């Protein structure tokens, strides 16, 4: 009675796994070698489509990890190499401008550099951090001396994050999910196709979430597994929190060529006082997000529980302290002034003190570390707190401490709306003709 | 009217009417092998799924009716059931075991059929 | 026989009577990438040519005629001008405001006829 | 009445651009990684077309541009780093057997080199030829070793041009301009299709353009816009002009070990008398021959006007002098012995003097030097020059002056007549054919 | 049941009931290219016999007829020595010579047909 | 009255050269970089079929062998240099528990090498094999500081085998030869196809085959031209001969930074009494071996004529000794005690004397040195000798030598057996059919 039926063009699709490609509109980021994007980009709404989506799941999220570090790496391929400035140091501390905030933070070291012709050496003195400095038995060594070499990072080439868009090659898609309140792994009733991913903006955090995408009717919680332990929480902001950083000192660079071609470049001296890097944060609007995400938390912990915020329990500075690129610099800034309150059912700002570092080791890797060269003046950076990574301690009080450090869990406070599928347009069906 | 995909959700009966949408959609120094490779897998996919076309006897077709009678052991779904009551996401999960079995079948006729062309072409 | 690019300037009613000679030299140390690249383009290109024909109904000709009317809009010449003293370049070069016009009905008449095709069988 | 019809092979095509790859057959140019020619290729002549070219906007020039000097990079990415050479030299003069012209133009210099071992050193004298070493207070410095790093050509791959060809990816067609006394940037009434460039030497030179292609008829003189004086002017000759040049010292080549299987390779001595280098122009011939280029400037400067010929305006040698490669030398000539007339309606030479440089910055770029090791023996080299390179001082005298530096200039003098196209083979008309 | 040129060593005739078998085979740091290579040839050789059969007008099939006759020139034998009692690879030699002067004339005799066939259609 | 047809899917084919690729299933084979393997491949018998092989003209050998070095040096690439190692050293003999085969064969030198600050300097103790030590004039030098840089393999990473299986692109087929006794040359009644090769270990050794396949019924001789004197014959073996391998010095491992993350490891002392490696070949099972080796020799040379064994007579270790890895140490064993005998018409085992080489320079090239850092403990294999590389010399005696050096022909002992051939799917034939 009824034959097979061919058809080509059916819309249906399968999860599946494919090769994503950039698109982007000097850069650590080598945004030139990305496809420039469409200025009238499509997104097709589909009615009556329910599909099932798992951010944890999803590997958009290896892909982007991959490329943000293969792009890191290449960036640093022609910059110069700082293996001569591995030497003794002979080391004094800088006590002409201390506010007692400071003291002992930087250190005034003199060191024997190569020069031009090998056969020269020439003397030159620059200013330290201290956590870049470990002591050897006032003699001193870069800290990375034991383990890695180090590359300058190139003056000329910007940290600044630049949208990236990720976009599925011909025969795949990208399925969206638009669904409000939506906590990363259930069924999204309302979704849409694009072929490429809003822009996101690779920025390294390790505590704080910032410049990234808000929540639109309420803080939202995301986590793999709620009653575990052993994974992190990942909370989406309803409304900003504005802080604002700043490296209140102004520096003087200087630079000095160390072989044929070759500068490095080092702090010189620091004119005024000196001191410590903060960033701000306003009581009035941190108590208020703070206070939503405990009511927040009351869904999954119970309405007659204790809610409690504490400080990291320990660990390597990076996943202990929040550290961020402000300008150029990288900070570590204590948040213990934020996390520190029991939640039982004004122009008065936080201070948060900050850490600066130049010898850097990222992606929690061994063996490649950067240098990153001081900027010259004053620095003071504005940017919104759009999300926080909290952990939760293994009664009747639930403990919660900032988590974070690897950067996964960043990535897929952006991602967690996408998922890729293959397109498979050929497939049969029953009906009523035949030849 | 609608993009790509557009149709999903839709019934079987009325997403037919759009083949063409999907169809044109279809194919449409280390960073360069990343896009070669995606150019070449969407090439790939591509043309397997049209050899399967050629070998079935429907190339060049969105629509191929064929010989192969259909077998309620896949599926005993009336066609007022299928066509109007169903999408093709729906069909496609329904289906998906007889998939293989379909495809045999498909080639084969093909096959006898290309034999008995050639045979009654042979007769002046 | 004038060679691969030979019958052009000669006019259309000459020139299409060499479509295979054009038809057959189509798809015919990061150096690697380069090259690689220049081989995946030109069997892109071969592709997307062949789709379309696929999708107006015209595949495997080199001469395929439609059932879509000609609009005196598009272009209002004689025939006797078309075949006899225009060249192909020029043509091209009048009618090449309207071609994605002329795509798209092309594609809409196909598509029609494989659903009327699909109905008349039912009855055989 | 008439329907769509369809025809696919139509012989039509769109200007286009597209990746050329190279098919040209120990040599700087990867001859062996290029394609193998075809015995004979089919050039098609295209009766009744005409077609429009612009040598100044094709993108040919653009990639051979390219392509040369990633040829070049990679030919000495295994050579030996000459890190070790840059050191405090202790200079004299060589005064042994100079005459006066070549006076002040050698140095004999000693330094401290590297061994195998890290731990010796060797006493190593070489001679310099004065432009490549610069005082640094009798203590001198190679000249690149505050900017650069050098690297050493090897001595075993030529620098002598090959013929490239370069060809069109299938669906593509490079169409020729067959037009005698073509000036470039019009309407082309006989033109063919190639596949294949004719084989292209890769020439490097400055003001004169050697070894090229002949004009047909006359002296054809091209530019972008000939009453703008801030273009360059290529006159194509339609003779070749000949000249010997010559580095007449006999050069006594010596080689010494400078770490683990490196080598450098430097001149030891001279044996016999210390000459200028020098190329020699027949006097009658370039008098025939500027009278040739003056007369055919005439049709764009006035019939009663004066032309004038001057010396280069200033800038480095590269710009100021006649540059070429001789024999693995690198020549640096006067030519305003050639450049010295003024234009109003047997055996006798002219002698260009020439210096030579062993330390040499190509394409114009900053940071990659190379050192060309010293040919043993005496040089002799004979070439054509096929071309002039003018420029053209911004009210009855028009002076002209030797241009140069910018080497796709040189480039397009043998790509003018080829553009490439796209074929485009599908399209449609009206015919009385339905169904 | 002979899954790969099983039929190979099996006489001509025995051997053209296997044509789906072999079709079915084709299309399935530095080395990326390596690899990728590899993959883009298999599809280059695939679209270049595609192409041949397309301007044969044998774009869909496996057993294409055309309108050429057999030159006993090219090989003068019986149809029970070539069918029953020759394989593939032994006829392959025998006419090795002469494939270039058949696919000739298989090009020009589809192109005597389309014309044909576009002037019919032109009467109504 | 008969008709051309066209079929496609014809099976037949052509021979052909393609670009092979690996499949598979912390090794310098890179193994991880392949293609999983099917775990269920298939064979297709090919009834009534008769193919012509000839091993000697078998490209997959050829890249077989590219592929190897590849491989090989890329698993060096990111591994620490040694340099700074090449430093005049001073050196005594070790002369503490010497059993007389090692008089000599060990020296203790000391050296002033690196560290991690520029300005300091180690005094450092290592042992040496001699045959890695050249002397200068008590000053020594390694070995190769004359002729190639030095870089060390990485500990982590292995040395061993892992059977590679080489797989045609689609439309290529490998074709395999099931006869037995065939000797790589003439017709192959029986042939089957696969897609995939087995699995080939990349064993590395001269004279004598290890680990590879075994005849099935008879010792077979192999050779391109069994009367030339320029060719060398394969040996296949249809049982095993075991061989025992050892260094039987409880050696200590050392490890000292010599830069910034750099590591170079070396051998400080030995635990207990120093003695010579060796290897053990059981006399018996040895000489039934070389008796079938001799049988089926005559069948060339004739039933009547003397048969004579003798040790290689000259030239480097990597040809006159039997070369091999065992356990990461490289061994060179003299193999005289074999090849030691006159054929005419109870664990009693010979003993082979094994040197140790730490300074390899494999392939035969000149420039890339390795160092084989030293393996801690006493290290111990067993292998199988599966074949036989012979020499003869150019009367009544015919006089074979063991024979070795160029690889690929141990590549060709495994792949002999297979042929790469295209498919040509497309074909006509005169039928009864017209349209
Ligand atoms: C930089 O170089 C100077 C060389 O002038 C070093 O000064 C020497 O230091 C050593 C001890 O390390 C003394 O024994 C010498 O007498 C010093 N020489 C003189 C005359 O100054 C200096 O130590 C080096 N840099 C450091 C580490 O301070
Ligand atoms: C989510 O986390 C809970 C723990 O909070 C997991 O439940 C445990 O599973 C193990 C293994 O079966 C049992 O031994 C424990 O007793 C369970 N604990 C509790 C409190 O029930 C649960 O399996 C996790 N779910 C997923 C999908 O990973
Ligand atoms: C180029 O154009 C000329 C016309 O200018 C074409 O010559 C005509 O060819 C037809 C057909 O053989 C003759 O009937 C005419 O009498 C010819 N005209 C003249 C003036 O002689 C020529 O064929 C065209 N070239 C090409 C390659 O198409
Ligand atoms: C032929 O082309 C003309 C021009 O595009 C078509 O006429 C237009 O039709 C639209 C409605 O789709 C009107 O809004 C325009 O105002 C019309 N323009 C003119 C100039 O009349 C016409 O319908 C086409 N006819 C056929 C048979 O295809
Ligand atoms: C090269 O020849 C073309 C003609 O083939 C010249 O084109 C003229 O360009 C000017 C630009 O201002 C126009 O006003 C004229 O109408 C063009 N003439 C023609 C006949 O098309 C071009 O100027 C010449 N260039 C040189 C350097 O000689
Ligand atoms: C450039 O060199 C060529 C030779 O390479 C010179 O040609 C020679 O001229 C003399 C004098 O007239 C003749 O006796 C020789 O027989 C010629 N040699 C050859 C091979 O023909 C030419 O004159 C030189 N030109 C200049 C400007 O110096
Ligand atoms: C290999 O050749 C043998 C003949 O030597 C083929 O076997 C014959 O097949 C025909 C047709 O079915 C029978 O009538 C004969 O009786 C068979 N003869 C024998 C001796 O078995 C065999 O089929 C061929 N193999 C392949 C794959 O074609
Ligand atoms: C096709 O030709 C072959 C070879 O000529 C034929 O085989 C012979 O045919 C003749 C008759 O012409 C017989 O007398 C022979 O006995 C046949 N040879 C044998 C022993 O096979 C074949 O018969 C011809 N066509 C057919 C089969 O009718
Ligand atoms: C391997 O076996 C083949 C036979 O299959 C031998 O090939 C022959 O070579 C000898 C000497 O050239 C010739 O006399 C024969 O006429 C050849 N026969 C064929 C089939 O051509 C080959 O020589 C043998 N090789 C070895 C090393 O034993
Ligand atoms: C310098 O800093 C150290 C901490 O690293 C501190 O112990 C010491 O007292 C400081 N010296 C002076 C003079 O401030
Ligand atoms: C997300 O929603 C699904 C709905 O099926 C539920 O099972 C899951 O526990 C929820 N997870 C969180 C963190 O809210
Ligand atoms: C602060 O620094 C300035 C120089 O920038 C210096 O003149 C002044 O004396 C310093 N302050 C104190 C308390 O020493
Ligand atoms: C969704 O379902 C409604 C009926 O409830 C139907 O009218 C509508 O057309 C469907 N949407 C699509 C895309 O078919
Ligand atoms: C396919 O088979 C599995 C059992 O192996 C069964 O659970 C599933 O429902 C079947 N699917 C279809 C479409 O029949
Ligand atoms: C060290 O070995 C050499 C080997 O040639 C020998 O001549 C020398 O006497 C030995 N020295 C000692 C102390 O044994
Ligand atoms: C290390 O250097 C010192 C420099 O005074 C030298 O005397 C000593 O012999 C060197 N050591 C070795 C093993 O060569
Ligand atoms: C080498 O000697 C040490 C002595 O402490 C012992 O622990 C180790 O097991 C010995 N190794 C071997 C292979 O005998």
């Amino acid at each position: 009675n009824l034959w097979v039926t061919v058809y080509y063009g059916v819309p249906v699709w399968k999860d599946a796994e494919t090769t994503l490609f950039c698109a982007s509109d000097h850069n650590v980021w080598a945004t030139h070698c990305c496809v420039p994007t469409d200025p009238n980009p499509q997104e097709i709404h589909l009615e009556n489509v329910t599909e099932e989506f798992n951010m944890w799941k999803n590997n958009m999220v290896e892909q982007m990890h991959e490329d943000i570090i293969s792009l890191w790496d290449q960036s640093l391929k022609p910059c110069v190499k700082l293996t001569p400035l591995c030497v003794t140091l002979q080391c004094t501390n800088v006590t002409n401008n201390i506010t007692d905030d400071m003291r002992g933070e930087l250190k005034n070291c003199s060191f024997n550099m190569t020069t031009e012709l090998r056969d020269k050496k020439q003397k030159v003195y620059s200013l330290f951090y201290r956590l870049d400095v470990v002591q050897i038995n006032k003699e001193y060594r870069l800290i990375n001396c034991n383990t890695s070499a180090i590359t300058q990072a190139c003056p000329k080439v910007s940290f600044e994050p630049i949208p990236i868009h990720y976009c599925a090659p011909a025969g795949f898609a990208i399925l969206k999910c638009k669904d409000k309140k939506f906590n990363g792994t259930g069924p999204c009733p309302s979704v849409s196709t694009v072929q490429c991913t809003h822009g996101i903006k690779p920025v390294v955090s390790t505590q704080l979430l910032l410049n990234g995408s808000l929540a639109e009717e309420e803080v939202i919680i995301r986590s793999e597994n709620i009653t575990n332990n052993a994974k992190n929480i990942l909370v989406q902001l309803n409304t900003p929190v504005q802080i604002n950083c700043t490296r209140p000192n102004n520096n003087t660079v200087k630079s000095i060529r160390i072989g044929p071609g070759q500068w490095f470049y080092y702090t010189g001296d620091i004119i005024g006082d000196i001191r410590q890097a903060h960033c701000n944060v306003s009581k009035a609007t941190w108590n208020e997000t703070l206070g939503k995400v405990v009511k927040q938390l009351r869904k999954h912990f119970g309405n007659n529980t204790i809610i409690r915020f504490a400080q990291s329990s320990g660990g390597d500075l990076e996943v202990t302290t929040h550290s961020f690129n402000c300008g150029g610099e990288f900070f570590y800034c204590n948040t213990s002034g934020l996390f520190n309150s029991t939640w039982i059912s004004s122009n008065d700002s936080i201070t948060l003190p900050c850490r600066i570092k130049q010898i850097i080791n990222m992606w929690q890797r061994i063996g490649q570390a950067m240098y990153a060269p001081p900027i010259q003046g004053v620095i003071r950076c504005v940017s919104n707190i759009t999300g926080l990574i909290l952990t939760r301690d293994g009664s009747t009080t639930e403990t919660f401490r900032p988590g974070g450090g690897d950067m996964r869990d960043n990535w897929r406070s952006e991602l967690y709306k996408y998922k890729v599928v293959k397109i498979e347009p050929l497939g049969v069906a029953p009906t009523r003709c035949k030849r | 009217s609608l993009g790509f995909l557009g149709a999903a959700g839709s019934t079987m009966g009325a997403a037919s009417m759009t083949l063409t949408v999907q169809a044109r959609n279809l194919l449409s120094t280390h960073w360069g092998i990343k896009q070669l490779q995606a150019r070449v897998l969407a090439v790939e996919h591509y043309l397997r799924d049209q050899q399967l076309l050629g070998i079935w006897g429907c190339s060049g077709k969105l629509i191929c009716c064929t010989n192969v009678p259909w077998n309620s052991s896949w599926s005993n779904r009336n066609l007022s059931e299928i066509w109007d009551n169903m999408t093709w996401l729906q069909w496609d999960k329904e289906i998906s075991n007889y998939t293989q079995i379909i495809y045999g079948l498909l080639e084969e006729s093909q096959n006898q059929q290309e034999k008995n062309e050639q045979d009654l072409l042979a007769l002046d």
